[PDB]
């Protein structure tokens, strides 16, 4: 089978170098080029470099050229791309993709056409230190009908605490707030729930935030100040 | 790749050809110093491992059995134990864009003396002491993995050159990496030398009406004198007399 | 860098029905034989990326073949021949000449319904979100389409930008819609010495400017 | 009949020699690997090579690392036993591959009659035809006459 292992990144405070390693198999290493394309976390793809039979590398991106330094380990299939000064535009999933085009694919290597890709990194570019999380319950409009409700934990580090209803009772229709950046650096997100309209005057509900780190589970009371 | 990430080729099964590193195609540079530039296509070789990348043009000429340099002893080493041949050929459009190619760096400033044919692949922080530093080279170690000129033009210091280095080694058992036979055409009715895959003979060999087998090769009589062949190139049958002799 | 875009950027879309999309690159794709190597590629978030068409016409193996590519030099045009959910999602393309390579925006191709019934509403902070130095409140669109949904704080006729973050969600296919979540923080200090605070946010389908304004949290 | 394992050990320590034949493939091998000892039926690695009516006749030997498999098929009518005939055999195979052997066993698969003998150092007479097969020989060691 194919799974194109690659990684390197993690908790990287942006100024400093590392070496993203891709392990690939399936083929001849030395023989198809493997190629870096970047792909952030709710950004699109973006080709990054590239090396081949010849171990012909061609380029970096737009911004990025020159920071990096593309060297491969042709014995054990590995690839190894230096990290420097990743920021927000530096940071993503480094795919590492094979062409299927075989020898002298013209003149240039095998590098289009890559259809079977492997699993990028996850380079992340926030560090800081840390507090206890707190939540807001979030309660709709203040009122048969459809309605959205959700428990947003706000000021808390780090993501993700996990967001139910009741055990997992009414969550059908379900739709998860990702994370934003306050002043101070500490995420916030939610899972709202397209549900009736029950929330204002006849319950005092409760949500389930879960501190995945710590292992452990919060039923929390949800209610709007009344 | 540039010298920095050096392509490490195992190669064997191959055609040894000098023809094609001077006059079949004019590329810049073949040089070695032992072994002699005509006999590469008629000596067979077992294996070779050929060091295929790009380096500066500059060092070009520090690329010796010594005369250490930055390619020399800091991108890759070339000692006096050179079995074999370097073919470089300059590139200067291929290696050097005109809008900034900042990807055929080179390593400068090596962490440590390169070993003897050392797979200089290591694309790492420049080693100083023992200061576990923040990502950050603090004032002694420089960006090792500096950028070239990278212009159309480069100078004298910054020429962009192909590398294929071809050292041999013969003490595995062969895999026959040369020229087969020189094949001439065929001789009809004219009594001359001839080699046959290994037999050795002379005489006129003509058109025969003979028919052999798949697995039949050769031919003889009661005395076991080679009388018929086939040609190894295609399938015929070619009878062998003896060239006239008597007395006078 | 290369000059990449696309077009349209993010066109309704109904499941069934083909769609044109397109890439303007900046440096050339040109070997000597008349090779377009501008491929079309796909992103999908949640699997691996899928590659539409290699070598700009030759339909790509991995994905259904209903993508016909076209173009010429820099410009490429493919035309879905008929989309399906399968098929709708981020749209890329990718040219392996000329270094430095730079993508386009993305084409944004998603399900198209009718006019609908929009669902806003939005959420006043409970009781202990009053006094603990931030008064957050979300204003979110569900069960709306299209997707396009132009929002402005009003506040004492002031408008809360940078002070306000926004937070969208994936499809909601049983309808074909989408959520909004406008979400705006304001300390203790200044959050309550006014009372007024509109979220106006205009849907398509009812085209006077939706107006949440709430005195406080409720 | 389509297996055959050569070999002195066979506990996957030595080079083990396989020749099996698949439905579309032939397979040959030299690996140390134990493998099933019986294949199933429908309705180290040094060198590997891959792609009653009939009466088939294989001689196996081995000299100075070079294996030697000279095969030939026959077509005949008859279920009882081979009959008397005489008939030559061609060289088919060659593999240098430089192994010691003692023992061979054939395979088979799974839901009656085959024949072994064995060889001595002889001294043969034989007579070439005019196209140059083998159409008879005799032995130097049977009896007077033959002498
Ligand atoms: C060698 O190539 C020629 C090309 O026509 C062919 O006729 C001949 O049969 C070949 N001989 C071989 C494969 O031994
Ligand atoms: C021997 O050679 C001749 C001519 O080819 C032909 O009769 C046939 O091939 C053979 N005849 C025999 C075996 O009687």
């Amino acid at each position: 089978q194919v799974q194109l292992l690659e990684s390197g990144g993690g908790l990287v405070q942006p100024g400093r170098s590392l070496r993203l390693s891709c392990a690939a198999s399936g083929f001849t290493f030395d023989d198809y080029a493997m190629h870096w394309v970047r792909q952030a976390p709710g950004k699109g793809l973006e080709w990054v470099s590239g090396v081949s039979w010849n171990s012909g590398t061609i380029g970096y991106a737009d911004s990025v050229k020159g920071r990096f330094t593309i060297s491969r380990d042709n014995a054990k299939n590995s690839l190894y791309l230096h990290m420097r000064s990743l920021r927000a535009e530096d940071t993503a999933l480094y795919y590492c993709a094979k062409a299927v085009e075989m020898v002298r694919g013209l003149g240039a290597d095998p590098e289009y056409g890559m259809d079977v890709w492997g699993q990028g990194t996850t380079v992340t570019v926030s560090s800081a230190s840390t507090k206890g999380p707190s939540v807001f319950p979030l309660a709709p409009s203040s009122k048969g009908g459809t309605a959205a409700l959700g428990c947003l934990v706000k000021d808390y580090f780090p993501e993700p605490v996990t967001v139910s209803w009741n055990s997992g009772a009414l969550t059908s229709g379900v739709h998860t707030f990702p994370a934003v950046l306050q002043s101070s650096g500490l995420y916030s997100l939610s899972s709202v729930v397209t549900v009736p309209s029950s929330s204002l005057g006849t319950q005092t509900y409760i949500c389930n935030v879960n501190h995945k780190p710590s292992n452990t589970k919060v039923d929390k009371k949800v209610e709007p100040k009344s | 790749a540039s010298v920095y990430a050096w392509n490490r080729k195992r190669i064997s099964n191959c055609v040894a050809d000098y023809s094609v590193l001077y006059n079949s195609a004019s590329f810049s540079t073949f040089k070695c110093y032992g072994v002699s530039p005509t006999k590469l296509n008629d000596l067979c070789f077992t294996n070779v491992y050929a060091d295929s990348f790009v380096i500066r043009g500059d060092e070009v000429r520090q690329i010796a059995p010594g005369q250490t340099g930055k390619i020399a002893d800091y991108n890759y080493k070339l000692p006096d134990d050179f079995t074999g041949c370097v073919i470089a050929w300059n590139s200067n459009n291929l290696d050097s864009k005109v809008g900034g190619n900042y990807n055929y760096l080179y390593r400068l400033f090596r962490k440590s003396n390169l070993k003897p044919f050392e797979r200089d692949i290591s694309t790492e922080i420049y080693q100083a002491g023992s200061t576990p530093c923040n990502g950050v080279e603090g004032f002694n170690c420089y960006f090792p993995l500096q950028s070239y000129g990278f212009q159309p033009t480069n100078g004298v210091g910054y020429q962009p050159y192909r590398v294929v280095v071809l050292s041999f080694e013969l003490l595995h058992a062969p895999a026959t990496v040369c020229g087969p036979k020189k094949s001439t055409n065929l001789v009809k009715n004219k009594c001359v030398n001839f080699n046959f895959n290994g037999l050795t003979g002379t005489g006129v060999l003509t058109e025969s009406n003979k028919k052999f087998l798949p697995f039949q090769q050769f031919g003889r009589d009661i005395a076991d004198t080679t009388d018929a062949v086939r040609d190894p190139q295609t399938l015929e049958i070619l009878d062998i007399t003896p060239c006239s002799f008597g007395g006078v | 860098d290369i000059v990449m875009t696309q077009s349209p950027l993010s066109l309704p879309v109904t499941p069934g029905e083909p769609a044109s999309i397109s890439c303007r690159s900046s440096q050339s794709l040109l070997h000597s034989n008349g090779y377009n190597y501008l491929d079309w590629y796909l992103q999908k978030p949640g699997q691996s990326p899928q590659l539409l068409i290699y070598l700009g016409s030759n339909r790509a193996s991995g994905v259904p073949d209903r993508f016909s590519g076209s173009g010429s030099g820099t410009d490429f045009t493919l035309k879905i021949s008929r989309v399906e959910a399968e098929d709708v999602g981020v749209y890329y393309c990718m040219q392996a000449l000329q270094t430095p390579f730079t993508f386009g925006p993305g084409t944004k191709v998603d399900i198209k319904r009718t006019v609908a019934a929009p669902s806003v509403f939005i959420f006043p902070p409970s009781d202990e979100q009053l006094k603990s130095g931030t008064a957050s409140v979300v204003c979110l669109l569900n069960n709306f389409y299209p997707r396009e949904a132009k929002v402005q704080w009003k506040v004492d006729n002031a408008l809360q930008s940078g002070n306000s973050q926004e937070s969208v969600t994936e499809q909601d296919s049983k309808d074909s819609t989408y959520s909004l979540s406008s979400t705006l923080t304001l300390s203790k200090a200044d959050y309550e010495k006014h009372k007024v605070y509109a979220c106006e946010v205009t849907h398509q389908g009812l085209s006077s400017p939706v107006t949440k304004s709430f005195n406080r949290g409720e | 009949i389509r297996g055959w394992i050569f070999g002195t050990t066979l506990d996957s320590k030595t080079q083990s020699l396989l020749i099996v034949n698949n439905a579309t493939n032939v397979v040959i091998k030299v690996c140390e690997f134990q493998f099933c000892n019986d294949p199933f039926l429908g309705v180290n690695c040094t060198f590997e090579y891959v792609s009653f009516k009939n009466l088939r006749e294989f001689v196996f030997k081995n000299i100075d690392g070079y294996f030697k498999i000279y095969s030939k098929h026959t077509p005949i009518n008859l279920v009882r036993d081979l009959p008397q005939g005489f008939s030559a055999l061609e060289p088919l195979v060659d593999l240098p591959i430089g192994i010691n052997i003692t023992r061979f066993q054939t395979l088979l698969a799974l839901h009656a009659a085959y024949y072994v003998g064995y060889l001595q150092p002889r001294t043969f007479l034989l007579k070439y035809n005019e196209n140059g097969t083998i159409t008879d020989a005799v032995d130097c060691a049977l009896d007077p006459l033959s002498e």
